[PDB]
């Protein structure tokens, strides 16, 4: 077995990525239960992912592709 | 504060002095002998200052002038932070140690090192704590839902947090705080879900913070000595620490002032009754006292020319020439009349319900009489016998029953001294029987 487009796809890497937040972009210590998001602090949270109207988490899963 | 009870200098907050240092005439629980106390607030200023190391200072003077409450009020004003020792003559004589270990142990619990240190900590209130244990082989899986009045989030727990959470049984509801470095759980307790409790912690999970801690050199000795771990500092068997390990923690301590990761705080040795340490002791603390980590020295006598134990002549104060020569004395005086009442009426206001104007002025005809203590002594039983009158207020009547019951030194001396056939001399020499 061997193939050309299919055996140069790059493998998943064994490191575990690093977690970074959803809407700011540094670390996400803290990820929301019903709205499955990464936020950074407080005033984020209570700012951005409590308010977020519905259907927009969904576009936020989709730039890492959990949506 | 711990537990406590009423006791003899409970009154006494601190010195009673303004900002010039000059002491204002009743404040903070004290009143009287200005001119020590001036003293006292000048030695307070250096020992807060911590640039000058160790002096030594003798207050001296007549039995039941406040020399112990002036000392109190020293180590009151100081606050929190900064060690304070108090001892008495009598405990450096130890069965184990030598009387020289004993006075550097106390010398070194009176030095001090601060060290801020910011850790890691994560608190809050658990809304629900789920574990998929399917455990097939020895690993299991679990989420964590952790919430404050800010935060409300969901954590991926590894094997170590579920071997954690296991022990310490947390419930939903029950608020702790993770030390994630050391994986040690507190539950500090349940929050208000009654349909012990603690309010639910507020927001900003993962917050960062700093614990200053203040830790002696007795401490460091006793743990850089290898053999003595630190239940020494609890059992007391630290047993003759060397003076190698002293030298070492010496430069360390040295070593980090100068690179300005600790930070050292003097403090004050206080002992109270030195006339009972021996000639070796005045010698040992004689050079003592030129070591750069020396605390100030507070000493406290009130004998006249007396014998130095372990010796056979008389010296002033009960101390010998070259340890008065290295010590400045603060000297006080007795008490007048408005003092003693003052006094009085400052530990009955304390210590119970208030007195008739004309049994305070009994008190303080008693007090000049006989003894500031003995009055003070008086208060409390003549207070009693006024509840077991069934009375609010003490009146004369009480006093002078208490007065008649419990009798002071000298009508005890007195007393003694027309009954003499009745007690046991030096001799050993008593009549038991009545009859002739
Ligand atoms: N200036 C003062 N202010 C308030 N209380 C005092 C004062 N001087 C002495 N006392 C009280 O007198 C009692 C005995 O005094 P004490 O401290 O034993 O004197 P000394 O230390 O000279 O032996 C203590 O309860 C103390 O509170």
């Amino acid at each position: 077995p061997k193939a050309t487009y299919f055996s140069v796809e790059a493998p998943p890497s064994i490191r575990p990525a690093k977690k970074y937040c959803d809407v700011t972009g540094l670390k996400g210590f803290y990820k929301s239960p019903t709205n499955n998001i990464r936020y950074h602090n407080a005033e984020i949270y209570q700012l951005i992912v409590k308010p977020m109207a519905p259907g927009v988490d969904q576009e936020y899963l989709k730039l890492r592709g959990a949506n | 504060k711990s537990l406590s009870l009423i006791a003899a200098h409970s009154h006494i907050t601190g010195l009673g002095l303004d900002e010039n240092l000059q002491p204002r005439p009743t404040s903070e629980g004290m009143v009287g002998q200005l001119q020590a106390r001036r003293a006292a607030g000048v030695i307070l200023k250096m020992v807060q200052n911590g640039t000058i190391a160790g002096r030594a200072v003798l207050v001296a003077g007549p039995p039941s002038t406040g020399k112990t409450a002036l000392a109190m009020g020293v180590s009151q004003s100081l606050g929190k932070d900064v060690p304070f020792t108090a001892i008495a003559g009598s405990e450096i004589f130890s069965l184990e140690l030598s009387k020289t270990e004993a006075l550097t142990q106390a010398f070194r619990k009176s030095i001090g090192i601060k060290i801020k240190e910011e850790t890691e900590l994560i608190e809050g209130e658990v809304v629900e704590i789920q574990i998929d244990r399917s455990i097939t082989g020895g690993h299991k899986q679990g989420k964590l839902t952790i919430k404050t009045t800010d935060m409300e989030t969901i954590y991926e727990l590894g094997n170590k947090m579920i071997d954690g959470l296991t022990k310490e049984k947390v419930l939903a509801g029950d608020v702790i705080s993770i030390d994630k470095a050391s994986g040690k759980i507190t539950k500090l307790g349940r929050s208000f879900a009654r349909s012990r409790f603690v309010q639910c912690p507020e927001g900003e999970l993962q917050k960062r913070k700093t614990v200053v801690h203040t830790v002696s050199l007795h401490e460091i000795d006793v743990i850089n000595s290898r053999t003595q771990g630190f239940l020494a500092l609890f059992t007391g068997d630290t047993g003759e620490i060397r003076s190698e390990v002293r030298d070492q923690i010496n430069t360390k301590v040295a070593e980090w002032k100068e690179e300005g990761k600790a930070e050292i705080v003097p403090g004050v040795l206080f002992i109270d009754e030195v006339h009972m340490l021996d000639i070796e002791c005045f010698s040992f603390i004689n050079r003592a006292l030129e070591d750069e980590f020396a605390p100030i020295v507070m000493m406290a006598t009130n004998r006249g020319v007396s014998k130095t134990r372990g010796t056979n002549y008389k010296s002033p104060h009960g101390l010998p020439l070259d340890l008065l020569d290295r010590s400045i004395i603060i000297t006080t005086k007795s008490y007048n009349e408005q003092e003693i009442k003052t006094i009085l009426s400052i530990r009955a206001q304390e210590e119970e319900v208030e007195l008739s104007s004309d049994a305070l002025d009994l008190l303080t005809k008693t007090g000049v009489e006989t003894s500031l203590r003995y009055s003070s002594n008086l208060i409390s039983v003549a207070q009693q016998i006024a509840m077991k009158r069934k009375n609010n207020t003490v009146e004369v009547e009480d006093v002078k029953r208490a007065y008649l019951l419990f009798l002071d030194s000298a009508r005890s001396v007195k007393y003694v001294q027309e009954n003499e056939s009745q007690y046991i001399d030096d001799q050993g020499n008593v009549q038991i029987s009545i009859a002739k």
